[PDB]
C-alpha cells in the first residue's frame, strides 16, 4: 500500500488519515527513517497538542545525543523562539522569565504583563493567539533567531493540523516559505470537535485543495 | 568560518601574548618550550580529555598562584551563508549571540587557584560581547562545546 | 587603642563609630581574623546597604572556596530565605521565580502579585517592608529553613544599623535570639539623613542604651 | 548521621541488589569479584577522581549498553541536634529538602550509554523525595557534593 511511498519521499508531505488509521505508527516510522538516513548535524522537531502523545513518541523513539524536540506546539515557541530571543528583538528590559488567571483581550496588555508582572500573557477570546503571534513578531525582528532556526532543524513534524488557529498556520507557513524548512502534516478533516478552542478547519482543507508544493497521500488502514 | 586571534595570560611561561591566526597555522622558532605550551593551551581550551584534569601550581606563571589564567579565542562568522561549520557552531549556541554582533564570537577559559584544596578549577564561557560572557551549559561530564569541536592530536612519539 | 580589644572579642559586639572613623578597615580586619581563627565548616555573612560597599569588601577580602555572603541586606533574604524555602512554607503554588512599578499598599496583594503576576512585590509606604516581613514569616513556618540558617553561618556582620526599619530589626533579633547566631553591628547615630526611606534611628539607640548581652566600643580615630 | 541502604542496578555483575548499611561495614565472601565491584560502585558515587572518567561498555551488566545504571544511597538525618556531620551536609543542601521529609536524604547516580559517541555520561542528583530529585549544582570540574565528602582509599598494593 501507500505506506511505502511515504518513507521513500523527502520533502513536503500531507497524510489525510482518518481515525483508526495509525497516525502514530507512520509518524514514528518516518521520523526514524529520516534520522537514520541523514548523517549531518541537523535535527527534527515533533509538535503535538497533548503531553500524552509527546511522551508516547519520546518513549518509542528512544535515546540519542542528537538534539530533537518532541513536545507540544506551545512548548516549541517558548523553548526555541521566545525565551532565547525576546530581548534581542525588543530590548533588554523585556524579561525571559515566566512560569506560564491574568488573561486580557489586547496584545499590548500581554507585553505589559510579561514585562511588569513578569508572567506570560494570554487572551480571553479563544479565536486569537498571543504566543504564536509574538513568536512570529520575534522571528521577523531578530536575525540570530532566524539563523538559529535555520541552522538547527531540517524537518518539522506536525500532527492534528485541523485543530490549528490562524496564528499557528501563519508561523508554520513563514517557516516553510521564508526559511525553507520542510514540513510533514498529518490530520483528520472530520475531527474538528475542538472548535471550542478556536480551531479553524479551513486551513487544512485549503492546504489539501490548493497546495502545489505539497505531496498528498491518504491512509485507509 | 575563520580563526582570528588568541590571547594567553599568566599561563606557564606566557605572561601576556596576543597572536593573530588563520585556518592553517605553522609555529616555528628556537624556544621549543613556548612552542609546546602553545599547543597545550589550545588543548586545554578545546580538548575535554586534557581539561578533564585541573591546573597545578606549576601551570601558573612564575608559580604565583595568586594570579588568574585567561585563554580567549576569537572567531569570524561572516560567511554563515556559504559555510556549514558556521551553522554547526550556531546550532549549539542560542541566545549568547546578539544581532549587533552577529559576525564575531568568543570562547574563554578562566582559572583561579584554591589554596585550601590545592586545586585549579577551569570554567568556560562564550559570548558575542567580550564584556558579557556566560557559562557554557552541560550535564555531568559533558559540555555543550564538546558537541562541536573534535580535536585530533598527532605526535610521532607518544 | 580599642581597635585591639575588638579583634580579641568573640560574640555580640557594637561599634559606635562616627564619620571618618574607618568602619571599613575594622570590619575587614574583624572578618579576616574570624575567618583565620575558625577551622570549621561555618561561614559569615556581610550585609550592607549599597552595592559599592559590598564590592569594596569583596575585593578587599579576596578569593576562597568557603561560602561567605557579601552583599546588600535585600539580597540576603532573597538568596537565603525566600527563594529556596518559599514553597516549603506556604505551598507548591507559590513561585520562586522573580526579577525584583507594581507596588501596592497591602501584604496580601503583595502575595497575590508574587503568585499570579510572578514578580516580587513592594509597598507604597516606605515605613513598612514587604521583603523582611515575608522572610520572617517563612523562617517561622519552615523547619528546613531554620536548620539551613543555623548550619550555614556562625556570624553575621551588619553595618549602618541606624538606617534600619522595624522589620529589619525584627528579623535580625529573631536570628540573634531564637537561632543563637552572633551579630556584629556598626553604625553612626547621627547619620540618619536617610529617614526619607523609612529609617528608624530608635533601634540603634535602644540597642546601645538597653542591651545587656552586647559588648560596646566607640572609635574616635 | 547514619548510612542506611544502597541499591545497585545493571552495573557490572550486579543486576538488582539492595544492601542495608551502618557507619561501620565489613564485606566478606568467596566471590571476590562482587566484593571489589561493591567498593568501585561506592567510589563512583562518592569519588570525583574515579567519576571523572565515564562508564565503558564493560561497565554495563551483560555488556548490554541499552540498560541504565542506577546507584542510590540513603542517609538518616535524625540526630541533627546532636551531630555536626548532619550540619555539614545540610549547609550545602538548601531547597532540595522538605519539612515533611526532614529525616531522610537521597544521593543518586544515573548513566545512559551514547552509541554514536561511545561514551557513558554520569549525572548526579539528590533529594529528600525519591520521586523528585534534582541535579547537584556545580561549576567547571567541581561539584557541590565534592564540598562535603572526603573519600580515603587504602590498599596495601597500588
Amino acid at each position: 500500500m501507500s505506506r511505502e511511498q511515504i518513507i521513500k519521499d523527502g520533502g513536503n508531505i500531507l497524510v489525510t488519515a482518518g481515525a483508526g488509521s495509525g497516525k502514530t505508527t507512520i509518524l514514528v516510522s518516518k521520523i526514524e527513517a529520516d534520522l537514520k538516513e541523514n548523517k549531518t548535524h541537523y535535527s527534527i522537531a515533533a509538535v503535538t497538542f497533548t503531553n500524552k502523545a509527546a511522551k508516547e513518541i519520546e518513549g518509542r523513539l528512544g535515546y540519542s545525543s542528537r538534539g530533537n524536540f518532541i513536545g507540544t506546539n506551545d512548548g516549541f515557541v517558548e523553548s526555541e523562539i521566545i525565551r532565547p530571543f525576546i530581548k534581542d528583538a525588543f530590548g533588554n528590559d523585556y524579561p525571559d522569565n515566566f512560569t506560564a488567571d491574568n488573561q486580557f483581550a489586547s496584545y499590548d496588555k500581554g507585553l505589559q504583563v510579561l514585562k511588569y508582572q513578569n508572567i506570560l500573557g494570554t487572551y480571553s477570546n479563544p479565536k486569537k493567539n498571543f504566543k504564536f503571534q509574538l513568536a512570529l513578531d520575534i522571528l521577523k525582528k531578530s536575525l540570530v533567531a532566524r539563523q538559529y532556526i535555520f541552522s538547527k532543524y531540517f524537518k518539522i513534524f506536525i500532527d492534528e493540523y485541523q485543530d490549528s488557529d490562524k496564528d499557528m498556520h501563519n508561523l508554520f507557513m513563514y517557516l516553510k516559505d521564508q526559511l525553507k524548512i520542510k514540513l510533514f502534516i498529518v490530520g483528520d478533516p472530520k475531527q474538528s470537535i475542538y472548535i471550542w478552542r478556536g480551531a479553524e478547519p479551513e486551513n487544512f482543507n485549503g492546504l489539501i485543495e490548493n497546495s502545489t508544493d505539497f505531496n498528498k497521500y491518504h491512509l485507509t488502514s | 568560518m575563520k580563526f582570528s586571534n588568541i590571547t594567553i595570560k599568566n599561563f606557564r611561561n606566557f605572561e601576556k601574548v596576543n597572536i593573530n591566526l588563520d585556518n592553517k597555522n605553522v609555529i616555528f622558532g628556537m624556544n621549543d618550550i613556548g612552542k609546546t605550551n602553545f599547543l597545550y593551551a589550545l588543548r586545554f581550551l578545546l580538548d575535554k580529555e586534557i581539561r578533564k584534569f585541573g591546573f597545578n601550581k606549576s601551570d601558573y606563571h612564575k608559580h604565583d598562584t595568586s594570579k588568574k589564567i585567561e585563554i580567549i579565542l576569537t572567531l569570524d562568522l561572516s560567511n554563515y551563508e556559504k559555510d556549514e561549520d558556521t551553522k554547526k557552531l550556531i546550532s549549539v549556541v542560542k541566545g549568547a549571540r546578539t544581532s549587533a554582533n552577529a559576525d564575531v564570537f568568543y570562547i574563554a577559559l578562566e582559572s583561579k587557584y584554591d589554596d585550601k584544596e590545592l586545586y585549579g578549577n577551569i570554567i568556560l564561557k562564550w559570548g558575542s560581547e567580550l564584556d558579557n560572557l556566560i557559562d557554557i551549559p552541560g550535564r555531568g561530564n559533558i559540555n555543550a562545546l564538546d558537541n562541536v569541536f573534535k580535536v585530533i592530536y598527532i605526535n610521532p612519539l607518544v
